[PDB]
RNA sequence: ACAUUUAAUGUGAGGUUGAGAUAUAAUAGUU
RNA sequence: UGGAAGCUGGAAGACGGAAUCGUUAUUAAGCGCCAGGUAGUCCUGGACACUGAAUC
RNA sequence: AAGAUCAUCGAAACGGUAUGCUCCUGAAAAAAA
RNA sequence: AAAUAUGCAAUCAAUA
RNA sequence: UUAGUUCACCUAGCCAACACGAUCCGGUUGUUUGGGAACAAUUCCCUUCUAGAAGGGUAAUCUAUGUGCUACAAU
RNA sequence: UGAUUGGUAUUGCAUGCCUGGUGACUUA
């Protein structure tokens, strides 16, 4: 172990030096601009077009060609299309669309049903704990006393996962936000619009 | 040692078929309970119980 | 702190940029010097460097 | 060996207050910038995807999740890192034999 | 029973069939049937991506290597992903993916002739 | 199935991920208590020597604070004698969660700083034998 | 820590002060059993919150707001505990710690001893309910003027009830108009003019009790989505791109981004602002597909991809090349 | 062997044809399975007609085997098999 | 008065050797333990009571 | 497999340079940075360039060569397998040249001939009025630029309990 | 991996319902 | 999130002591609570009531 | 329909003053660029192409008008104004160092 | 002389988010210099993130105790173009 | 469900500080 | 020369010389299964179960 | 789950090193007989 | 016999 | 809430987990771009065809050791 | 979404902590 060797740079190296540091990880902590993320995709796309190709590309390429015919792809017809920029979104859609009770005293359901949350107590925490913010209702097809083509419409609807045969009941579940109360909230506007789209049949 | 782990006591014991032994250490409130304990709380038969060696004000 | 203190008393350092070194670093108690982390990384360089 | 000259029992060290290691600074540097650029990824990704192209994203590289290694936390060692303590085998020896663990469900004398 | 490929519970993880008739078969042959019937699903629809994959409507084509390999790639191994893929996490049948596909498409079922239908398992 | 409460922690220990389990860790909580007990431990005694220092003026700077804060200075102070305790007190430096549980110590809390006391009989982080605490004992060693 | 110099320090003091400390607690205890026999809420508290009648809300919050002004502030404890029963049991811990442990024993047995209390048993059911027993229900049933918070309903009927009065003086017409329950939905916020996006906000506790941010507050989404009875992405679904490709996948991704868990409203909100803008600048879908088509056909044929020489061979041969335009030690010595 | 495992203690008691057999049995595999099924059926047999466990003493019917798998060892392939120890 | 209902025993285990350095046929096992214990209270009049009582009974 | 790189375009061959370079080379001139905005280097050495003749090879590997270049795609990088043949139909011509690097990178950036250096310093006014050009498109390039970042319309002001307090604020 | 877990591995999916081949080919 | 939750939370940042801040709290943490606005604009809605009666 | 109206009102006065998401693309070679050359915009015996336009930055909210060659369409060298005028400064230098080295050869 | 009391933002009766962001405790001149130069600037320190915070102010500090040309950000970003998107983002009231 | 469009978009042209020494004008006019 | 699969298989190999290792019955021996290494990767390490003896 | 029970074809019909096309992971396991 | 069409593990009846 | 806190030697092992002495640099430190061995070799060659989205053969070298995995047993 | 006071340089023949191998651990 001993000292490195020490060279004196040159005119010609201090002359031709980088007056900058190179990028380092600490700067690339800051975030790709959208500019330079298109920049690099049409970068790349160009070069591998150019030559710089690979089997496996053309096996996702082979892959990709059957989801199109499949039409499972955001693909626009030439003719049936080509030849809004803003729009009302669904959860937006349902908000709007949902019906809400003036009073308490006013029930906009009709039919019995059972809400079930759970919610986390105990001494002091720093971290919360997780899987405590989905809510869901459970119901039974008899007691919601529907004819014969409502109900199978129900269970069509809700599928073979949310039916339980044995004892013929029926739950619909909600846990798509981290906060209760609005699971709670797109919960009961789900089971309005399902009741809805039921009554539809 | 359930004994000595709830009174907070010190040291060592000894106990085999017919005998036991032990040197004890801890407050005098904890050391007068385990004394009590030996002589009357014991779970098994206890033909003889001596102490020797006392000593308090420690430091 | 207190090694290095403890040391420099008894004269049991004989680099002239380590005693420097621990001069600047621990002759000032925390609560005396003007900036609490004076530097953060590598000793000889300070902190913001935007080369290390 | 029944050291010669054996010196004094020295103290360990503080628990929550690593040394300096580079190695693991440089990994928390790793960790925030994948952090902040986690949603540029996902936007490559989703582009590449809907064109129907497997291409390289090079940036990945350096500011990806691969990037992150598990380090312990008090030893600083870069193997033998469980998430479940996140600390190698002398750290996780250190913080049981000092009590730390009784509170939570640790229990010496299992053996499995 | 020793070597019956259905388990002892008869699963048929990739079995496909026709609600309208009794025609059943597999992911593979779906793909197959997908292929052939490019002619339709095109007019149903209805030198060009869109076309790309006609050349594939041979059935000579497809039984060489070809169009075999082709074939293949396309119908991958669902049963077969990682390894890490065991226990709870052990693969799950695609027939509801394959049956949507095929819906979508609207393929002709071969003994019926249908346009729809093609529920997921076997009836 | 001849011992099941002996296996019974038998099947999350072995053939279930941790993700999945329900176990819950521990680790971002002991972080945040070691810490606290440092934390503690540091500043407790010097803050408690602190406040002692003087001694004298302790009732006068409470008497001046109170007039420039509440404007009354009345409520430690009824008469001139009456005397205040000041009980030592360090910041609270752990992020605990504020809670709708009524019984939580720790949710009511609205100074930021925590009462400190010096004495407990029961060592909290207990060692094995003659371990110490690490950051226990700043004297540099002595060698033979 | 010097010796005692002025007698505020001395032992006496702090135990009187312990003893006061207490006693202030007890009195508390005893002016909550006096407001909860003058102001009971008939039919329990569950059931008055439910039916939200103004008589037992006033009632509720009268109580509170009385037990809050009487909740004295102790000498001993920086924790100002509005449940009776904590405040209790802490003045007698920390007078126990004090003076009443010979050993570590007995301050183990502290809490066993503060458990055996039979005046703690009785105070131990008789705690305020908290939010979460009922804001859930009340969200899922879908009523947005509502408060759990007592004093806060009691505000909201109060300020109602005020404006219904100063028309009250066609005039029917006008005074249901200036009622609340009749004000359109989509008139709340300007930026969304669409109905039931707004709710009712929860009182559960926030913030951070002890830390460098104890005092921190809401975020800046954090105090909007409190607000709303759930969030969605109608902020970002505008101004789309042109193309229709790009058009039709920005609007599923926004769709899926919906409803998915694990993706934080930022997050969201900033990957649909940069694929936005990605998508409007990079080239049309229509052109990238024939170029990638024309690139790489069906069948795979043989000089279509580029050679790759062995890792050994390129570099594993000895030194033979390093690129600098200015060493000092070049490869020729 | 399993069968007769099984249906031993019937012979034994002579109640051969006499009792029809209902069993619930899981876990474990088909050796298992059968001790189980056999201590159970000797468990009723008894019950029925207490007088007749002479005749299920002498085989053991009545015996439980408690004994359970072997845990794997640390440093070891299996409870007792380990790697071939090389000298030098 | 709730139903009782006893719930299992969680156990988990993180494994290391015993050594510094080599010797890998030496190791050690951390064993955690978790206890749950449900009680259930049916057709609830009393919430305010029944969750003063249960939040308030929790313990260490 | 293990204890490697992770790059195989450095196995692979980048694009074919018009003008081949020794670089570093053995001779040529101090080197200079252009200056400090990019941090390009300049110096000026020997260099040559090879062009290949179809006409000059056999008839079996002319044939091939055209059946490589002239598919759909190119084929083999549209050559031929090195040979005696091919490297006498290739004729190599030699002539200064003056080439680019990047600092601290110090990767080659190109490589330009005595022809070009006189034809850009013959055409060195037509740069200029270029350079203008864009000079002046550059407002409304900026102008049409600063609108390009795609706004979430939030809620700038949002009261307390908007629904409770539907009071200060309101149309008809 | 080893032989017979690739067996395994063939044995499942013969279990999952893809009748595939045992032979070591 | 998750990755960026590993190591120890900074050591920088801990709370100083100090004699003024903590006299300071010391008189903040007796400061009176006022009535409420809900029971003032309860009052006054009474008076309200009772003139428009 | 008539709360989407609404809404595309209110989003657009919004974003007016930020952002439009408009889009400036225009392929590669730009179509605002400036020709350097003959028709084909090809200089030298070696037909190489060259245009100057205006680069975007990686922010892309600044641009720099910028002299690019290309072999085809590929661009090799890009100069600023800046290092065109520092080029021309110093080409008396290099075509010294040129003629040394033909000389040489 | 001592450090100004800190002001409770609602319902408390302390702020160390406050003192933290003012750089008053703990004590740290160039978080003190952060807070003022936003201040001045006109962006709302208090309603920051940690994170935000702690990154202007080691941009600060770099730019000060090394020149103008520090801190150096990829993508052609610049401090005026942090600093105009903290404006934005929280607006000083 | 009732659902085009905030302003530009010209050459055949798609690669916006070049992913880089090492024989083939190969590719995005010809060579 | 990451792992898995398929078509073909002119790879050794017929229980292995001097020598040499593991093993105390739910054990040897055989068989499968799975947590963890925070993308993928072992026949390693650590476990789990099923069949299950012989020998002084 | 396998080694099962049962019941067929059956002896190098063993063995599976090797071999470019195919599949899985990942930004990256490329080329190739 | 107008009942069934039958292989077994390593968690759960204090709940399948 | 259940830890052999046990003792002696092999100057046995670990300063590359960490701490702490001696002693050495503070560049004997960090940062950026890459590499970090054995599977050669020659777009492997040749033939046909408008082009293959075709067809055929050739292919050395690998010192020794320990441990695992997989294999060879009928006539 | 809360980073830091250099060295994986020598010295395990300076040591602490921690391990391997061999020995022991008998009382009334
Ligand atoms: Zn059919």
């Amino acid at each position: 172990r001993g000292k490195k060797e020490k060279v004196i740079l040159n005119a010609e190296q201090v002359a031709t030096k980088t007056r900058l540091p190179p990028i380092r990880l600490e700067d690339r902590i800051t975030p790709e601009p959208p500019a330079t993320v298109a920049r690099n995709i049409r970068s790349q796309i160009s070069r591998a077009v150019a030559g710089w190709k690979t089997k496996r590309m053309f096996t996702y390429r082979n892959k990709y060609r059957l989801r199109r015919l499949v039409g499972m792809t955001h693909d626009i017809d030439s003719d049936d299309e080509f030849a809004g920029r803003t729009f009302v979104t669904p959860l937006t859609k349902l908000q709007h669309q949902a019906a809400l009770p003036r009073s308490p005293l006013h029930a906009r359901f009709d039919f019995p049903h059972t809400v079930h949350y759970d919610v986390f107590w105990g001494p002091p925490q720093v971290e919360e704990e997780p899987n405590k913010s989905g809510c869901w209702v459970s119901f039974r097809v008899a007691d919601l006393k529907l004819s014969d083509s409502q109900e199978q419409r129900l269970l069509d609807i809700l599928g073979p996962e949310r039916y339980d045969e044995q004892t013929g009941v029926v739950c619909l579940e909600a846990d798509v936000f981290p906060q209760l109360n609005h699971n709670a909230a797109y919960l009961g506007d789900i089971l309005q619009q399902l009741m809805r789209e039921v009554k539809k049949a | 040692l359930q004994v000595g782990r709830d009174l907070f006591l010190v040291g060592w014991v000894k106990c085999r078929s017919r005998f036991a032994t032990g040197h004890i250490q801890g407050d005098v409130h904890a050391l007068s309970y385990m004394r009590r304990y030996l002589e009357k709380h014991v779970d098994e038969s206890v033909s003889s119980v001596r102490f020797y060696e006392e000593n308090f004000g420690m430091p | 702190r207190l090694s290095f203190l403890d040391r420099f008393a008894r004269e049991r350092i004989k680099g002239e940029k380590a005693r420097q070194l621990g001069a600047q670093l621990y002759v000032k108690h925390p609560d005396q010097k003007p900036v609490w982390p004076d530097n953060k990384g590598l000793l000889t360089r300070k902190w913001p460097s935007p080369f290390h | 060996m029944a050291a010669r000259n054996p010196g004094p029992v020295l103290n360990p060290p503080p628990i929550a207050f690593p040394s300096f290691n580079r190695r693991c600074q440089k990994d928390w540097l790793a960790r925030r910038a994948f952090a902040e650029n986690e949603v540029n990824g996902r936007i490559y990704k989703n582009v590449y995807q809907n064109l129907g192209f497997k291409g390289p994203i090079p940036i990945l590289n350096k500011v990806g999740q691969y990037r992150i290694r598990m380090r312990c936390i008090s030893g600083g060692y870069s193997r033998g890192i469980f998430r479940f303590t996140r600390m190698a085998r002398m750290g996780m020896l250190q913080l049981a034999r000092e009590g730390w663990l009784k509170k939570y469900g640790y229990r010496p004398g299992l053996f499995r | 029973a020793a070597r019956r490929v259905g388990g002892i519970g008869r699963r048929c993880f990739l079995t496909l069939h026709c609600s309208a008739c009794s025609f059943f078969f597999q992911t593979s042959d779906a793909i197959k049937l997908i292929l052939t019937q490019q002619h339709h699903i095109l007019r149903k629809k209805g030198a060009a991506s869109k076309f790309s994959l006609l050349p594939l409507a041979d059935a000579s084509l497809l039984l060489k290597r070809r169009g075999a390999l082709v074939l293949r790639s396309l119908h991958g191994d669902p049963l077969v992903g990682s390894r890490r893929q065991r226990g709870e996490f052990a693969p799950q049948a695609p027939t509801a993916e394959m049956a949507k596909m095929l819906n979508k498409s609207c393929v002709p079922c071969p003994r019926c002739k249908r346009e729809g239908r093609w529920e997921e398992g076997k009836k | 199935m001849a011992f099941r409460y002996r296996r019974e922690g038998q099947f999350t220990k072995f053939r279930v991920h941790f993700d999945r389990s329900g176990f819950r860790p521990y680790i971002d909580e002991l972080k945040w208590e070691i810490m606290d007990w440092h934390y503690k431990r540091a500043m407790g005694p010097q803050m408690k020597k602190t406040l002692m220092s003087y001694q004298e003026g302790s009732e006068k700077l409470q008497y001046m604070h109170d007039l420039i804060a509440l404007g009354t200075a009345k409520a430690k102070f009824p008469h001139a004698t009456k005397r205040f305790f000041f009980v030592p007190a360090l910041p609270v430096t752990i992020p605990y969660r504020r809670s709708s549980n009524p019984f939580c110590l720790l949710s009511a809390n609205k100074t930021g700083w925590l009462q400190w006391s010096p004495k407990q009989r029961v060592p909290f982080p207990q060692p094995l034998g003659k371990r110490k605490v690490g950051g226990t004992d700043p004297q540099p060693p002595v060698f033979p | 820590d010097h010796y005692i110099t002025s007698a505020n320090f001395s032992e006496p003091v702090e135990l009187l002060s312990l003893a006061e400390d207490l006693h202030k607690a007890e009195i508390y205890t005893q002016t909550t059993e006096k407001l909860e026999k003058q102001w009971p809420a008939a039919g329990g508290v569950a059931k008055g919150i439910q039916g939200d009648q103004f008589f037992d809300v006033m009632a509720a919050a009268v109580r509170e707001d009385l037990q809050d002004q009487s909740r004295p502030v102790l000498v001993n404890e920086l924790t100002d505990h509005e449940n009776p029963y904590c405040m209790k049991r802490e003045a007698l811990r920390r007078l126990v710690l004090h003076a009443c442990t010979r050993n570590c024993l007995d301050e183990t047995l502290t809490d066993t001893l503060l458990d055996r209390r039979a005046d703690l048993q009785r105070l131990r059911s008789k705690a305020r309910l908290p939010p979460e027993v009922l804001e859930p229900l009340a969200a899922f049933v879908g009523i947005t003027r509502f408060s759990f918070d007592r004093r806060a309903r009691l505000n909201q009927k109060v300020t109602a009830v005020q404006h219904a009065l100063r028309q009250i003086s066609e005039k029917v017409e006008a005074v249901l108009s200036v009622l609340p329950e009749n004000f359109p939905s989509d008139a709340l916020h300007p930026h969304h003019p669409f109905r039931n996006h707004f709710g009712f906000e929860s009182s559960v506790p926030y913030g951070v009790v002890g830390s460098i941010s104890m005092g921190k507050g809401r975020k800046k989404i954090e105090k909007e989505l409190a607000r709303l009875r759930y969030p969605t992405l109608q902020r970002v679904a505008h101004s789309l791109p042109k193309d229709l490709k790009y058009r039709e996948s920005v609007a599923h991704a926004i769709r899926v981004l919906e409803r998915s868990r694990g993706w934080d409203f930022e997050s969201k909100v900033k990957a649909i602002n940069a694929l936005v803008e990605v998508w409007n600048r990079l080239a049309p879908g229509r052109t990238y597909e024939k170029i990638l088509n024309h690139a790489f056909p069906v069948f795979r044929g043989r000089g279509m991809v580029k050679k790759t020489r062995s890792r050994a061979a390129v570099f594993n041969k000895g030194l033979k090349y390093i690129r600098s335009l200015t060493t000092q030690k070049p490869l020729h010595a | 062997y399993n069968r007769m495992d099984v249906l031993q203690p019937f012979f034994l008691t002579g109640t051969a044809g006499i009792y029809d057999l209902f069993i619930h049995v899981r876990g474990g595999g088909s050796s298992g399975q059968a001790g189980a099924v056999r201590l159970a059926v000797g468990r009723a047999l008894v019950s029925a007609c207490p007088a007749c466990a002479r005749l299920l003493e002498e085989d053991m019917v009545l015996y439980e085997d408690t004994r359970q798998r072997m845990p794997k060892m640390p440093g070891r392939m299996k409870a007792r098999k380990m790697r071939t120890w090389t000298k030098r | 008065w709730p139903v009782p209902r006893r719930i299992g025993r969680r156990q988990w285990r993180v494994t290391y050797l015993k050594s510094p350095f080599k010797y890998k046929y030496a190791l050690r096992h951390y064993v955690f333990e978790d206890h749950r214990y449900a009680f259930a209270f049916y057709d609830v009049n009393s919430v305010q009571e029944v969750v003063s009582a249960a939040l308030g009974a929790m313990a260490g | 497999w293990r204890t490697r790189g992770f790059r195989w375009d450095l196995c692979q061959r980048g694009r074919r340079r018009w003008v081949h370079i020794n670089y570093p080379p053995r001779n040529r001139s101090t080197v200079q940075m252009l200056d400090e905005s990019h941090e390009k280097l300049v110096f000026v050495c020997n260099g040559y360039i090879d062009r290949l003749d179809p006409r000059l090879l056999p008839e079996r590997l002319r044939k091939r060569l055209e059946r490589n270049r002239k598919a759909a795609l190119t084929r083999f990088d549209g050559k031929l397998p090195w040979g005696q043949a091919v490297e006498s139909a290739i004729k190599r011509t030699h002539t200064p040249c003056l080439a680019f690097a990047q600092a601290h990178s110090h990767h080659l950036l190109e490589a330009f001939s005595m022809a070009e250096v006189l034809e850009i310093e013959k055409l060195i006014p037509e740069i200029r009025e270029a350079f203008k050009a864009s000079k002046a498109k550059l407002a409304e390039q900026e102008a049409q630029d600063k609108f390009t970042r795609h706004v979430s319309v939030d809620l700038v002001d949002l009261r307390e309990d908007p629904v409770s307090f539907p009071f200060t604020l309101k149309q008809r | 991996r080893n032989k017979k877990i690739r067996m395994s591995l063939k044995k499942r999916r013969r279990r999952k319902g893809k009748r595939a081949p045992c032979r070591k080919k | 999130r998750q990755m960026m939750k590993w190591y120890w939370p900074s050591k920088y940042m801990l709370q100083d002591v100090q004699m003024a801040q903590y006299f300071q709290m010391q008189a903040m943490r007796f400061a009176p609570r006022p009535a409420h606005v809900s029971l003032t604009t309860l009052s006054a809605t009474m008076e309200q009531c009772w003139k428009k009666r | 329909r008539t709360a989407l109206e609404s809404f595309k009102v209110a989003s657009k006065n919004a974003t007016k003053t930020r952002g439009r998401a408009w889009s400036v693309y225009e392929g590669w070679p730009p179509r605002s660029r400036v020709r350097v050359g003959d028709e084909y915009s090809k200089v030298g015996p070696l037909q190489r192409r060259a245009f100057v336009f205006n680069r975007v930055d990686g922010t892309g909210r600044r641009r720099e008008p910028t002299l690019a060659f290309c072999c085809g369409n590929k661009p090799v060298l890009m100069l600023s104004e800046a290092e065109f005028e520092a080029l021309v400064k110093k080409l008396p230098w290099i075509k010294h160092e040129m003629a040394e080295f033909k000389k040489l050869l | 002389y001592g450090p100004e009391a800190p002001q409770p933002p609602a319902g408390l009766h302390w702020s160390w988010w406050e003192l933290y962001v003012k750089g008053v405790n703990p004590e740290y001149p160039p978080r003190q210099r952060m807070f003022a130069f936003l201040t001045a600037q006109g962006v709302d320190v208090l309603e920051m993130e940690i994170r935000e915070i702690e990154d202007v102010t080691r941009w600060l500090e770099m730019s000060n105790v090394y020149g103008e040309k520090f801190p150096r950000f990829p993508y052609d970003v610049t401090f005026q173009d942090k600093i105009e998107a903290l404006k934005e983002k929280y607006p000083l009231a």
